[PDB]
């Protein structure tokens, strides 16, 4: 027996124990010590399943999210579903599932960070281009959400307004192979990468590690938070075996980007919340950064299954981090063909706001310190 | 057969 709110977390623990030990804890007696902050995890459950924190449009709208400790990659909370009146033990955990499109949340990690890392751009003020534009080697246009084009704009403003053209063009300038390598360093892979991946986590396999889940995004963004080191999501701290043996898991990280890249990304993503698309997550007292995401339906889907001229989306996504924690939030419906509408598109950011409030309140929320190699200027940050 | 699971504060949370 075990509490219901822990069902998702335990399922990953079970999977992670046998990955490292080769032993399934359900068939072998062992005491397993985990990274789950029980109080935080309960609060996540409170947010999903009550009225106290978030105004949901209906009871079938789904939320999946993972919260990570930015210093070690310990997953401290995870809930893959809300309102589940079907108690089969250790079911599909949507929080580690990579089969929903993470849309614009791919931009910082696939496009803009690599461009800064490999020195394609030199500052957050670099004039980038929002003009009519085709996917390289194709006649298909990269449309913006409004079908409009802003023209000559700063990098910062591009990311902040979440424009598509500058993102895709940036992926072309970094190069597909170079970008794939960058994503790998952040725990994300594709079997094959394509230019549509500048604005989509859409993939062919997703049998295993391919694409993006709240789990992988939490881990990926955590790198921005800590000056650019990636940690593997860890659910288990220590196992003690029936025969008295004990195995402790130390969490070691890998340099995923230069500290200047991290800082510059953070500095731009601060504005997403203040001046941009992320304004439902804004908190005056909390130094935090983040990126929003709204995936879209296909050509086949708009024609045949989706009937409306209202703004709709199968998936709404937020990915934010403070100095201490990283959180990726996915929202949507089980059936992708049930579209998010009006207030439903604000859930993802409001779930983030509520959880982050809880976790950061009471500490001294530290801001980020401008590192050696960068200097301030007006609204923007420049290299040396 | 008998596996115990503890949170980050070492207090039992599941017995499987
Ligand atoms: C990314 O997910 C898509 C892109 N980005 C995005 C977002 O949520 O950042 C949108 S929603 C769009 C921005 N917005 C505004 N409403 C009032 C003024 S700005 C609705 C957009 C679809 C990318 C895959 O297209
Ligand atoms: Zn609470
Ligand atoms: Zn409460
Ligand atoms: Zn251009
Ligand atoms: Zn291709």
């Amino acid at each position: 027996n075990y509490p219901a709110y822990m069902d998702n977390y335990l399922k990953e623990v079970i999977n992670q124990v046998e990955e490292e030990t080769g032993y399934n804890l359900l068939t072998t007696g062992m005491d397993v010590y985990t990274n789950v902050d029980q109080e935080a995890q309960k609060h996540l459950w409170d947010i999903y399943n009550t009225d106290e924190y978030v105004a949901y449009p209906d009871d079938e709208l789904q939320v999946a999210s993972t919260i990570v400790d930015v210093s070690n990659g310990k997953v401290i909370a995870q809930l893959g579903a809300r309102h589940q009146s079907s108690n089969v033990s250790f079911g599909i955990n949507q929080a580690v599932e990579t089969n929903r499109d993470w849309g614009s949340t791919m931009k910082p990690i696939t496009d803009y960070a690599p461009a800064l890392e490999y020195g394609v751009y030199d500052s957050t003020a670099t004039i980038v281009h929002d003009e009519p534009y085709n996917y390289p080697g194709t006649n298909t246009p990269v449309y913006n959400w409004d079908r409009g084009y802003f023209g000559n704009i700063t990098l910062q403003y591009a990311l902040q307004q979440s424009r598509n053209v500058p993102a895709v063009e940036t992926l072309n300038k970094v190069g597909l192979n170079r970008a794939k390598t960058f994503l790998n360093g952040l725990g994300i892979d594709y079997p094959s990468i394509h230019y549509s991946n500048a604005i989509s986590s859409n993939t062919t396999e997703s049998d295993k590690k391919y694409g993006a889940s709240s789990e992988k995004m939490a881990a990926a963004y955590a790198a921005f938070a800590n000056g650019g080191t990636y940690y593997k999501p860890m659910y288990i701290h220590k196992v003690v075996f029936s025969d008295g043996s004990e195995k402790e898991f130390s969490n070691v990280g890998t340099r995923a980007m230069k500290e200047t890249t991290a800082y510059m990304m953070t500095d731009m993503m601060k504005t997403v919340l203040s001046y941009g698309t992320g304004q439902n997550a804004y908190l005056a007292w909390l130094p935090q950064a983040g990126k929003t995401g709204t995936s879209n339906y296909t050509d086949e889907e708009i024609e045949n299954h989706i009937k409306t001229s209202q703004f709709v989306a199968p998936d709404e996504l937020f990915a934010g981090y403070t100095r201490k924690y990283s959180m990726a939030v996915w929202t949507g419906y089980s059936n992708r063909l049930t579209p998010l509408v009006g207030n439903g598109l604000t859930v993802a950011a409001k779930v983030y706001r509520s959880m982050m409030t809880y976790l950061s309140e009471g500490s001294n929320p530290e801001d980020w310190n401008i590192p050696e190699g960068l200097y301030r200027n007006g609204e923007f940050v420049f290299k040396n | 057969t008998s596996s115990k699971i503890y949170d980050n504060k070492n207090q039992l949370i599941a017995d499987l």
